[PDB]
RNA sequence: GAAGACGGUCGAACUUGACUAUCUAGAGGAAGUAAAAGUCGUAACAAGGUUUCCGUAGGUGAACCUGCGGAAGGAUCAUUA
RNA sequence: UAAAGUUGCUGCAGUUAAAAAGCUCGUAGUUGGAUCUUGGGAGCGGCCGUCCCCUGCUCGGCGCCGGCCCGAAGCGUUUACUUUGAAAAAAUUAGAGUGUUCAAAGCAGGCCGCCUGGAUACCGCAGCUAGGAAUAAUGGAAUAGGACCGCGGUUCUAUUUUGUUG
RNA sequence: GGCGGCGACGACCCAUUCGAACGUCUGCCCUAUCAACUUUCGAUGGUAGUCGCCGUGCCUACCAUGGUGACCACGGGUGACGGGGAAUCAGGGUUCGAUUCCGGAGAGGGAGCCUGAGAAACGGCUACCACAUCCAAGGAAGGCAGCAGGCGCGCAAAUU
RNA sequence: AAACUGCGAAUGGCUCAUUAAAUCAGUUAUGGUUCCUUUGGUCGCUCGACUUGGAUAACUGUGGUAAUUCU
C-alpha cells in the first residue's frame, strides 16, 4: 500500500469481537483512538453484537448521533470509537453503566456497575516524562496525559482517576502481592496476586502471578495491569472472578447447572 | 529521480541485485545546495511529512561561538580556507559542515574589550584616535573597577588568537549543515584544533 | 542410507537430489526437453486440421490397417498422425476438418498394434465422434 | 598517534579549549552487565563507532563468533557456525554466516581465533550492524 | 472477496478394490437388511465409523 | 511575477558496432529406430567347425580378420619321481 | 498423490540380473577408544517402594546479648539435548457444545423477561525463559605469569574528619 | 456600558492511535555442460562532508586493499509473487498454492514529476517507445491485469 | 441549484508480469526515523482593534475553435 489502510476484513478482525464469517466481507475498522486496533472493542460491536439494542449499523448511527452513549464521562457520536480496557460506557436513558473488563475467556464481558462506581476508572501508566519547564507529565494505557501527578507514581503503576474532572485520587504501586488483571496473551482476563517480577535487561521482563485457587501462571510484564491493593480489588469483578476454570471443570459445571436449574 | 536506493548496489558477496520494484518517492535525492559566500539567498524545500528545509545557496552571516570564554556573536564570513572533504570546495568557495572559514573578529574584539577593558589586536603606537572605546577602557567607580581587576586576573588570551585578532580575521569551523537548516553557525578554533588546521592550511598553501 | 552421521543432512539430501535425475519419470517432468518436444505443449487435448486420411499397417502379429488422420495442430503448426476410434468413423472425417485430438492413454507412448501413433480423434467439426458413431448427433454440413 | 586523517579527530561531547592558567575523555557504560575495558577509559584514540567512546547504542540481539579476518581499518570478520535441522533426514548440516563486525581499538589484544562477543547497533556501514563488546581468547592461547 | 463459506467435505470414501466379491456381497447384505439405496449410503456410515475409530486410536496412544 | 535561455541532474529513447538467449530456413552429408517374407555372406550360441571375450593397433565388400598383453564369463577346479 | 521398500532418513540396491573408481596417498566433508560421585541423613505404606538435603559473598524479618538461623538482589565452564514457561493474525485442520428437520454447513441457541455459548488443541526451524546434567563437543596448572592465604613496597583516586570559613 | 454558558472549526509542539520506512537473528526450487566472483564508471572498510524523514558507499573527495566461495559463492534457469494453506497419506514423505486472509508488486513498456500527512499515483499529469481514436488535415483525445461486455488466443472460464 | 472553500480521491477492486537472501515468514530493533486523522495534554507563560487590505468564482454580458469535462 502507498498510504494508510481504511478498511478491515471480517476474517482479519481480532478474534475476541466474535464477529461471524457470513454477514459481510468487512468488519468495522476502529476509528483511531486511545486503545490499539487489536485491544479495543468498537462501540457498534458493544451495541448491536453484545447488548443487542440495535440490529444493523444504521441503527447504531440512530442511537449514537442522539448523543446517549457516554464512554468514560464524554459523549461519543462515532459508531467505530475504540472503547477499550476499564473504559465506562454510560447509556443514560436506560440508567445503565458498563465497565469494559476482560472475561477470563479472552473476550470483553458486558459488566454492569453502580453509577456511584461509574464516576471513577483505573488507568495503567505507560511512562513518565518531565515536560517543557520541569512539569512532570504522565501517559496512561488510554493515553490520558496527566500533568503534575504525585511524585511517588512510577512507570508500571495504576491511578484511580475521577471521570468528571480527570484528576488522580489514589495510585497502586507495582509491588509483589498486589492483584493483577492480565490484559494480553494466552492469560488474557486472568486475575491473581503478583508473586515475582523477573528482570531481563534488554529483553522483556516476565512477571509470575499466583491465582486465587493457587493455579500459578506467568506473563510478559507489558500485558499485566494491577486492579487492587493485596487481595481487595478497586473495581467490581465480572462473575468467575478471573480464574479460568478448565474445559473439564466448565463441562461438569455446565452439566451441574443444566440439571440443577432445569 | 536522483535516487537514494540500497537496491541499485551490489550485495556484500559481490553479486548484483535485480530491482523487484521501481524507484519509490521516499528514496528522494535532491541536488546539492552548494551554498556560497554572498548576500542571503535561502530557498525553502517541502520535505517528507509536510516539513520545511532551508536550502542556503548564498550565506555570509553566521552565529559562531568563542568557547574558551563563553560568548557567541553573528559575524560576517569572508573566505573558505580549508575543507577535509574535497580540495575543490576551497577553490569553489562552498560552505559545508566542517568547512574552515575566515570570519570577522570585531564582534568578539568589541566583546573582549567591553568585558576585560584591555586593547586586543591593535599595534603599539596605533592609538584609538576617534575617542569611542577610550571612554570604554576607563571611567568606573571604586568597587566596580575592583570587580573588573579581579576578573582581569583571568584575561590571558592565546598567542594564535592574539595574532588572528590583529588581522581582524579569526578561523572558525561550520558545525551546521547550511543546505538543511539554512544557517552557517559553528565555533572559533582554539588550541590543538587551530594548531592542526593552521598546519594543514600551511601544508596545502606552500 | 550409507552415511548414518547425525551431522550428515546435506550429504544425504544432496545425494538424493543428484540421484533423482537417474529416474526416468523425474528426468522427463523436470526438464523442458520432454515438455517442449511434446506435440501438445503439455496440454491434455488439442484442436488440429485434417490434411490427409492415412492407413497405418498394424504390428507384426495381428495385421489389420489402422485408419488414422494426419493433423496440422493450430497452436504449434506441428504434424500428428492421430488414430480414429470405432468401426467406420473415418467415413465421418471430411478433409480440412477441425478435429479435437487427445492422447491414446500411455502418456505419449505408442499403444497396441499402431506404430508411432500416440493420439485419438475425439470430436470432428466440434461434434463428438462417439455421438456420430451412436448416431445421436448428425454431422452439420 | 592520532590526527592521521585530513579532518581533526576529537570526541564531539568533551570541549578541550577551557582557558589554562591532558584531554579529558568521554566514556559510558554499555549496559547488559558488560564491563567497559580500562583501555577505553584510559585511551588517547578517537573512534565515533566505539560502544564505550562513540555515538553508537547497543540494543536488541547479543551474538558470539570466532574471529576469522582482521584485515581492513577498525573492523574484523567473525564466523558464526550453527547446525540447521533438515527434518526429512532427522539430521543437521554444518552452516556458517560470516558477518563483518566493527572492532573498537579499546580491544587491542585480539588474535584470529578468539571467541568475540558482539551486540546489535545501528548500521555503521553497508554490511556492519555489530560492534564488539568483549573478547575471550581461544582456549589455551597464552604463550 | 465475498461473504460465502466454501467449507465442505466428503462424507464417504470409495473402496480401493472395486470388485472384492466378499465386500460387494457383504455391502449388499447390509443394503437388503436395512433398506438403503446405494453403496454411498453404506460407505457414508463406514466413513463416520472410521473417523470415530481414527479418533479412538489417537486417544489410546495418550497416557491415562 | 509569465515565456525563454545557459549550466547541472534523473533519464526515457535513437543511431552505430560487438557480445549473445531462444526460435526458424537450409543444397548436401552422416547417423539411429521402425516394417511379414529384398541382396552378399555365416561373425555369435554345441570345441558354432580358427574357443569366446576385454584393452589397443593395423587392415578389409560385410558381418569381421590379424598382431601384442590380459580374462574364464573355458572346452581343464586334477595328471601322478 | 498413494500403490513406489521402482529414489529407499524411516527403508533399496552394487560376485553373476543395472551397478565397487586400475591402485594408493590426500585436504575440506563425515565419524571417532576407555576414564573424572558416591554413600547415606529425614519421613511415610505394606525386605521393596514415593519425597526434602549433601556451592559462596551487599540490602532486611519469626528472633537474640559485632554475629548466629533465614528473606531479596548481583557474580557464578561454555553449547547441543530434554522438560516447563512466555510469546506466536484470523480462516483452514483437529476439536468442545448446539436437532441447520438430517447432513455439508452455521455460530448459534435454550427456558414458563431470565439463562447460556461464541471453548480447547497444533503453530517444524530460528529467537526469549526457567528446571535436569545422563549422552556429545569444548575447556582449566606442566619453561608455572597456578590456586587459597595473609603481609611488605609503588601510580592515580569517593571524604566521616577538625564550632561556621583560609 | 462590563462579566459569562453549550458547542463547531482552526492551531505550533509533546504524547497516543493508524501505520509506513529502513535495520537484527534464522529459514527458499533446479543447475558445476556455471569454480572462482566482486573492485579506482564503489567492490568490503576508514575519515570528512553532500543528499535524505532519519541509520548506512545512499553519494562525493582522499584513503586502506579489502569482501564472498566446495558449509556451493558467482553465473544461468524456473509452466517461481512469498506465506497462512491445498491434495495425498501407516509411520516417514511426495506434489500443489495464479486463486477470496496477511505481506509484496504492477497498471501496454521504460522514465520523470505536481499536489498532499501519505503517491514516484496512472478511473493524475509530463515525455519517449509500441499500438490506436477523432479531424474542415490546423489540431485534439487514449490506457478495462475495476464491473459487465467485445475481439483474439486457445483443450480451457458466466449477465453489456 | 451553481460556485469558491474544506476533506477524500494514496482506501477498496483487479492481476501475478517481474522478482531466488529478493519477496515472504517467525523474531527482535528504531536510544536511527516520519506520521493527515482520532484521543489527552498544551493553546493571557513572550514586558513589546466594536474587526483591517486587494481580489476571484458562481451570476450578467461579449465571444472564438470542425472538435475536448477547451476556454
Amino acid at each position: 500500500a502507498r498510504g494508510p489502510k481504511k478498511h478491515l476484513k471480517r476474517v482479519a478482525a481480532p478474534k475476541h469481537w466474535m464477529l461471524d464469517k457470513l454477514t459481510s466481507v468487512f468488519a468495522p475498522r476502529p476509528s483511531t483512538g486511545p486503545h490499539k486496533l487489536r485491544e479495543c472493542l468498537p462501540l457498534i460491536i458493544f451495541l448491536r453484537n453484545k447488548l443487542k439494542y440495535a440490529l444493523t449499523g444504521d441503527e447504531v448511527k440512530k442511537i449514537c448521533m442522539q448523543r446517549f452513549i457516554k464512554i468514560d464521562g464524554k459523549v461519543r457520536a462515532d459508531i467505530t470509537y475504540p472503547a477499550g480496557f476499564m473504559d465506562v460506557i454510560s447509556i443514560d436513558k436506560t440508567g445503565e453503566n458498563f465497565r469494559l473488563i476482560y472475561d477470563t475467556k479472552g473476550r470483553f464481558a458486558v459488566h454492569r456497575i453502580t453509577p456511584e462506581e461509574a464516576k471513577y476508572k483505573l488507568c495503567k501508566v505507560r511512562k513518565i516524562f518531565v515536560g517543557t519547564k520541569g512539569i512532570p507529565h504522565l501517559v496512561t494505557h488510554d493515553a490520558r496525559t496527566i500533568r503534575y501527578p504525585d511524585p511517588l507514581i512510577k512507570m508500571n503503576d495504576t491511578i484511580q482517576i475521577d471521570l468528571e474532572t480527570g484528576k488522580i485520587t489514589d495510585f497502586i504501586k507495582f509491588d509483589t502481592g498486589n492483584l493483577c488483571m492480565v490484559t494480553g496473551g494466552a492469560n488474557l482476563g486472568r486475575i491473581g496476586v503478583i508473586t515475582n517480577r523477573e528482570r531481563h535487561p534488554g529483553s522483556f521482563d516476565v512477571v509470575h502471578v499466583k491465582d486465587a485457587n493457587g493455579n500459578s501462571f506467568a506473563t510478559r510484564l507489558s500485558n499485566i495491569f494491577v486492579i487492587g491493593k493485596g487481595n481487595k480489588p478497586w473495581i467490581s469483578l465480572p462473575r468467575g472472578k478471573g480464574i479460568r476454570l478448565t474445559i473439564a471443570e466448565e463441562r461438569d459445571k455446565r452439566l451441574a447447572a443444566k440439571q440443577s436449574s432445569g | 529521480g536522483i535516487s537514494r536506493d540500497n537496491w541499485h548496489k551490489r550485495r556484500k558477496t559481490g553479486g548484483k541485485r535485480k530491482p523487484y520494484h521501481k524507484k519509490r518517492k521516499y528514496e528522494l535525492g535532491r541536488p546539492a545546495a552548494n551554498t556560497k559566500i554572498g548576500p542571503r539567498r535561502i530557498h525553502t524545500v517541502r520535505v517528507r511529512g509536510g516539513n520545511k528545509k532551508y536550502r542556503a545557496l548564498r550565506l555570509d552571516v553566521g552565529n559562531f561561538s568563542w568557547g574558551s570564554e563563553c560568548c557567541t556573536r553573528k559575524t560576517r564570513i569572508i573566505d573558505v580556507v580549508y575543507n577535509a572533504s574535497n580540495n575543490e570546495l576551497v577553490r569553489t568557495k562552498t560552505l559545508v559542515k566542517n568547512c574552515i572559514v575566515l570570519i570577522d573578529s570585531t564582534p568578539y574584539r568589541q566583546w573582549y574589550e567591553s568585558h576585560y577593558a584591555l586593547p586586543l589586536g591593535r599595534k603599539k603606537g596605533a592609538k584609538l584616535t576617534p575617542e569611542e572605546e577610550e571612554i570604554l577602557n576607563k571611567k568606573r567607580s571604586k568597587k566596580i573597577q575592583k570587580k573588573y581587576d579581579e576578573r582581569k586576573k583571568n584575561a590571558k588570551i592565546s598567542s594564535l588568537l592574539e595574532e588572528q585578532f590583529q588581522q581582524g580575521k579569526l578561523l572558525a569551523c561550520i558545525a551546521s549543515r547550511p543546505g538543511q537548516c539554512g544557517r552557517a553557525d559553528g565555533y572559533v578554533l582554539e588550541g590543538k584544533e587551530l594548531e592542526f588546521y593552521l598546519r594543514k592550511i600551511k601544508a596545502r598553501k606552500g | 542410507g550409507k552415511c548414518r552421521g547425525l551431522r550428515t543432512a546435506r550429504k544425504l539430501r544432496s545425494h538424493r537430489r543428484d540421484q533423482k535425475w537417474h529416474d526416468k519419470q523425474y528426468k522427463k517432468a523436470h526438464l523442458g526437453t520432454a515438455l517442449k518436444a511434446n506435440p501438445f505443449g503439455g496440454a491434455s487435448h488439442a484442436k488440429g486440421i485434417v490434411l490427409e486420411k492415412v492407413g497405418v499397417e498394424a504390428k507384426q502379429p495381428n495385421s489389420a490397417i489402422r485408419k488414422c488422420v494426419r493433423v496440422q495442430l493450430i497452436k504449434n503448426g506441428k504434424k500428428i498422425t492421430a488414430f480414429v476410434p470405432n468401426d467406420g468413423c473415418l467415413n465421418f472425417i471430411e478433409e480440412n476438418d477441425e478435429v479435437l485430438v487427445a492422447g491414446f492413454g500411455r502418456k505419449g507412448h505408442a499403444v497396441g498394434d499402431i506404430p508411432g501413433v500416440r493420439f485419438k480423434v475425439v470430436k470432428v467439426a466440434n461434434v463428438s465422434l462417439l455421438a456420430l458413431y451412436k448416431g445421436k448427433k448428425e454431422r452439420p454440413r | 598517534d592520532i590526527q592521521t586523517e585530513r579532518a581533526y579527530q576529537k570526541q564531539p561531547t568533551i570541549f578541550q579549549n577551557k582557558k589554562r592558567v591532558k584531554l579529558p575523555r568521554y566514556y559510558k557504560n554499555i549496559g547488559l552487565g558488560f564491563k567497559t575495558p580500562k583501555e577505553a577509559i584510559e585511551g588517547t584514540y578517537i573512534d565515533k563507532k566505539c560502544p564505550f567512546t562513540g555515538n553508537v547504542s547497543i540494543r536488541g540481539r547479543i551474538l558470539s563468533g570466532v574471529v576469522t579476518k582482521m584485515k581492513m581499518q577498525r573492523t574484523i570478520v567473525i564466523r558464526r557456525d550453527y547446525l540447521h535441522y533438515i527434518r526429512k533426514y532427522n539430521r543437521f548440516e554444518k552452516r556458517h554466516k560470516n558477518m563483518s563486525v566493527h572492532l573498537s581499538p579499546c580491544f587491542r589484544d585480539v588474535q584470529i581465533g578468539d571467541i568475540v562477543t558482539v551486540g546489535e547497533c545501528r548500521p555503521l556501514s553497508k554490511t556492519v550492524r555489530f560492534n564488539v563488546l568483549k573478547v575471550t581468547k581461544a582456549a589455551g592461547t597464552k604463550k | 472477496p465475498v461473504a460465502r463459506s466454501w467449507v465442505c467435505r466428503k462424507t464417504y470414501v470409495t473402496p480401493r478394490r472395486p470388485f472384492e466379491k466378499s465386500r460387494l456381497d457383504q455391502e449388499l447384505k447390509l443394503i437388503g437388511e436395512y433398506g438403503l439405496r446405494n453403496k454411498r449410503e453404506v460407505w457414508r456410515v463406514k466413513f463416520t465409523l472410521a473417523k470415530i475409530r481414527k479418533a479412538a486410536r489417537e486417544l489410546l496412544t495418550l497416557d491415562e
